[PDB]
DNA sequence: AGAAGCTGCACCTTCACGGC
């Protein structure tokens, strides 16, 4: 409602950029792109569309990209050990990754 | 309690395609985990047949060539990669990045056992060596000495082996064989003391170490200011992400007797003394700590200062 | 039943960086105080001679371009004028342990691995891998560039035993060509002190050292490094060199792949020539990969149709696959 | 059939940085220990030579045209007062296997090119090609600025077989002119052998010498060096002549370039002379590129004419495709 | 006439300048 015009601007935002970069004179797949990237079928399959996780300190696609291990979201416990510290985790708050 | 008997000390050892990636924040000299893993290698290698324990180990890197060049424009440096084969149909395979380096380092490490009295006296070291002859040290082939104009021996000098003015005379003819080197020294107290110096009233993340590892230019009422010796960052260890699992229940793990975890690197400071300012070569040793139902899987030279 | 999921081999027959000194040939004896080639910048004015893009430009900025000149720097090594020889040396550490894989989940198909590796050293030991091995460090493949326009190549080979030398094997590496493997006599006793060091007894330390008679102030070629060129003018330079001690020298992985390409045995007109040992079998010359999975000769089906499924190959093709365990590797799933 | 993406051509006839020495004529053949020609940094005074720029256009600062001495640093290679010849002296290696490609991607576009680069030369071999090789090594091209006030010049052309001659010319170079290609028996037997040298047939190392009378004490011209850095001034030399050891030099890819202009065939007015073979044929020193793709004569269109559409062009630009692939480079998508 | 594995194709997606 208050939001609706935000997701439509994103939605035709997309589909602008898809209908741009087309290089396209025939074959009609505008009627196609208006279909499906346009209406609200396109949260349908984006809800269809999964893959992500949100991680924080775990990604393992650096340590050689074709490997489909497992991924962790789980920001570690501060050490107790005075001295040595890591993983930003004392102030300044981080984004998070997501694979 | 881990307290040696003795330090065999591995001559000038080198080291053709190392890791010069150390650590996902820091690279160049290899981890202290590597040296450590190598000499509990050794130890679980050769060490259980003469009945003795090899805990601890120096680092002296008498030389470093890293396989780096730098981007003609830029004032960062980019790794000089390997080349691949390709996948499977004929087509240049995607690249990952390994930092490669020639290391020269000598170690001396510290022998434990009751497989000593006085029969092995340089065969222990002679059968350490050329077992040790046929090992890699970081992700680096060690190049057994080929034949050269010199040969280059090792050492096992004993602490109850003489009495005190033999004590330190052995240990200045220890320290005259790898004084060109550098000893590497885990420095905790020393980042805990910028840090508390530097926390007057505003907090940190992890600037308590970046910026030991920079060099500032800074204007005080251009300037700039000191640190004490090369103070470098090197990665101390793991922490735990995950509880950590039985044997049978991760799936692709080395093997399946092991319990697995999922970890990330610790950071901590280091520095690069010269071995003839260490005024006990007793110490300068790393040993590991793993407190393991907490995480902390820590490496370092304890009983320093 | 199942396959390991995770299974690594370490690389045996590990050699080092091949460090190359020129000096004048019949002084190969005294060849300790010959000085190291070194690498130089030397920038160089050349034409636009790559084929142009000729999509979203203009002809006259083309033809303009290809009517001016074009200014780059390379490395470059050369011998000197009073030096028609190329020494290039090198170690190979002869490991030991073979078929032991470093990496493995299953204890089945680690025993089971281990009993095929065991049947296959009883029936057939390193007989013929340590041949063709011993071929490849005889003749001077391991000079790849360095060895199409010389006119006499000499490989000394020296077994260093404890701090000194065993053995010494002189070769004429033009002799022994490049496509074929022959049966000499010193040939097997090097191919029997490779099997010696690879049966798990020892670990074998050899140097080679490789004259080649190139010529008077000729150009050598060090072996190039990798820099991808994706970034702030990382590729203006178009030539690297890799050098080691001010030193030029190869690459320890071309050294591998040089005494390596020892696979006579492909279903594409093996005639043609050895190619080196890899899972789904690749030359980057030709830039195809043969022994495809559409096939049955890949390195992964022939291992768990082995191991597995209890079937042996050919016995021209349980070589290759003990070849890839001896050439190591990540495998699994 | 289409062009491999990445197409890599190794250089045949390689040749050395030619080294320069100095001695008397008539002392041709004892000219082995002579002197070598060193280079002399001088420092000149002279004058604004240089057109005026609109920031010097004030009539307050055109005083730099009337008092400024203009205080350049340059170098020098002269001969000594009592020695009137220059010797230059340079190594050629003639490897042959021209149209193997050391990368190649599609290897079906490999075996094509290969099937039409073989039936080439068993359509008509390295004759022409050669032929035009050994008349720019015989007139002496590759001194380039050193002969063009030379009383007489005369090259020596030794076949190193080992590491003595096997068979020498020896040539009168301003006889041999550096427009046409005549024939000669000593021409058509260096011809054949450097073709022997192309076929793979041989190992073909030439030592080339060249004396040239410059005169009592005259100025010679090696290399001048390239300096790829920009803008400076005041302490920047502007002129840096290449030297190897203390010994004024002529560049190797300079001497590539002399003996590579054997390009008499490209559609604009061919009375000119010999340019030489690259492709969109350049010389950029004349600020024209000859064969221009607006052309269908340049090198890539005859090569995926003759490749991919086989459609073979005419003998001449046949032979001047094969001197491209002679020489080397970069070419595909 | 129904099950497994392989291949082809689509879908995502651009920077701040001068040696303890």
């Amino acid at each position: 409602q208050e939001l609706r015009q935000f997701i439509e601007s994103f939605i035709q935002e997309r589909l602008q950029g898809k209908l741009d970069k087309l290089q396209p004179d025939e074959d009609d797949k505008r009627q196609t792109l208006l279909a499906t990237h346009r209406r609200e079928a396109w949260l349908a399959d984006a809800a269809r569309r999964v893959g992500q996780l949100q991680l924080v300190t775990h990604t393992l696609k650096p340590i050689h990209p074709d490997a489909r291990g497992s991924n962790l979201h789980s920001l570690p416990q501060a050490p107790g050990q005075p001295g040595l510290a890591g993983s930003h985790e004392l102030g300044d708050r981080l984004v998070s990754d997501v694979v | 309690v881990t307290d040696p008997e003795a330090l065999l000390l591995l001559p000038r050892l080198s080291i053709q395609n190392a890791n010069a990636i150390s650590s996902p924040l820091t690279w160049g000299f290899p981890s202290p985990g590597a040296f450590t893993g190598f000499v509990h290698a050794l130890q679980r290698r050769v060490g259980i047949s003469l009945d003795i324990e090899l805990d601890g180990v120096g680092i002296v890197c008498h030389r470093f060539e890293a396989q780096i060049s730098q981007p003609a424009g830029k004032r960062t440096k980019v790794f000089n990669l390997t080349r691949n084969p390709l996948n499977r149909d004929g087509s240049t395979a995607a690249i990952v990045e390994e930092g490669r380096a020639h290391l020269e380092v000598s170690l001396l490490l510290g022998v434990h056992g009751d497989g000593l009295d006085d029969h092995p006296a340089q065969e222990i070291a002679r059968q350490v060596q050329e077992q040790a002859g046929a090992m890699r040290l970081a992700g680096g082939s060690i190049l057994p000495w080929c034949n050269e104009r010199f040969p280059a021996p090792n050492a096992e000098l004993l602490m109850l082996g003489g009495s005190d003015e033999q004590r330190r005379k052995n240990q200045r003819r220890l320290t005259r064989r790898l004084l060109p080197g550098f000893a590497l020294v885990s420095r905790e107290a020393l980042l805990q003391q910028h840090l508390e110096t530097l926390r007057t009233t505003l907090p940190e993340a992890t600037t308590l170490d970046a910026l030991l590892d920079l060099c500032r230019i800074n204007f005080e009422p251009w300037q700039v200011r000191d640190k004490p010796g090369w103070l470098v960052p090197i990665p101390a260890g793991y922490n735990a992400l995950s509880p950590l699992y039985l044997p049978g229940e991760v799936r692709n793990a080395r093997d399946r007797e092991t319990p697995l975890r999922f970890v990330e690197n610790l950071f901590g400071l280091g520095e690069w003394l010269s071995p003839h300012r260490v005024a006990a070569l007793s110490d300068l040793l790393w040993y590991h700590h793993a407190e393991p139902d907490k995480g902390l899987y820590r490496w370092s030279t304890p009983r320093f200062v | 039943l199942s396959t390991a999921s995770v299974l690594a081999f370490e690389r045996k027959l590990d050699p080092s960086d091949a460090l190359m000194s020129a000096g004048a040939w019949a002084q190969r004896d005294a060849s300790q105080e010959w000085p190291a080639v070194t690498v130089r910048e030397k920038s160089v004015r050349g034409t636009i001679s790559n084929r142009l893009k000729t999509k979203d430009r203009d002809p006259a900025k083309l033809d303009a371009s290809i009517q001016s000149p074009n200014l780059q720097t390379v490395d470059v090594a050369n011998l000197p004028s009073d030096a028609d020889t190329l020494k290039v040396r090198f170690t190979l550490r002869v490991l030991g342990g073979a078929g032991t894989p470093s990496a493995c989940n299953d204890a089945a198909y680690r025993d089971k691995l281990l009993q095929t590796v065991a049947t296959y050293v009883n029936d057939q030991g390193f007989a013929e891998l340590a041949r063709r091995y011993a071929h490849n460090l005889a003749n001077a493949r391991f000079l790849w560039r360095n060895r199409v326009g010389a006119e006499a190549v000499e490989v000394r080979i020296n077994h260093i035993r404890q701090g000194e030398v065993a053995r010494a094997w002189r070769f004429d590496a033009l002799a022994i060509g490049l496509r074929d493997f022959k049966a000499d006599a010193e040939l097997d006793a090097l191919a029997e002190l490779i099997a010696s060091g690879l049966s798990g007894s020892g670990h074998v330390l050899l140097e080679v050292v490789a004259f080649a008679r190139i010529g008077d102030g000729q150009e050598v070629f060090p072996s190039q490094e990798l820099i991808l060129d994706k970034g702030d003018k990382k590729g203006q330079k178009s030539k690297t060199l890799y050098s080691v001690r001010d030193a030029a020298a190869i690459h320890s992985q071309k050294i591998g792949n040089a005494l390596r390409t020892i696979d006579t045995w492909y279903p594409d007109e093996d005639g043609l020539g050895p190619i080196a040992v890899e899972p789904y079998g690749s030359v980057t010359s030709q830039g195809k990969a043969y022994r495809q999975p559409k096939q049955k000769l890949d390195f992964y089906t022939l291992l768990d149709n082995w191991v597995l499924r209890d079937e042996a190959p050919a016995v021209e093709q349980q070589h290759y696959v003990i070849a890839n365990l001896i050439r190591g590797g990540v495998f699994g799933e």
